[PDB]
């Protein structure tokens, strides 16, 4: 999943773009894993937290 | 997606040891003579 994540560009031309935030706050959120119901079940197994 | 680099804030400055000189194009030669006695 990290690798994914990296291959993923960090960059926006825009530059500056406003970011949505976790509740607890400070650090933004930084993408969307789509997934379906078992996978998202055995990544919540595997992945705790 | 511009971001400024500065010398003196990357790690790798650690190394180097940096001194300003004013006038490097005048300057033609530079040499040091150490003397060790064994």
């Amino acid at each position: 999943l990290s690798e994914m994540v990296a291959a993923v560009s960090g960059e926006s031309v825009l530059k500056g773009v406003s970011t949505y935030t976790t509740a607890k706050g400070g650090e933004p959120v930084g993408g969307v894993f789509i997934v379906t119901d078992n996978v998202l079940r055995q990544l919540l197994t595997f992945l705790g937290e | 997606a511009i971001q400024y680099v500065r010398f003196l804030e990357t790690a790798l400055a650690v190394s180097c040891v940096n001194t300003e000189f004013k006038d490097l194009s005048r300057m033609t030669d530079g040499k040091i003579q150490f003397r060790i006695s064994v």
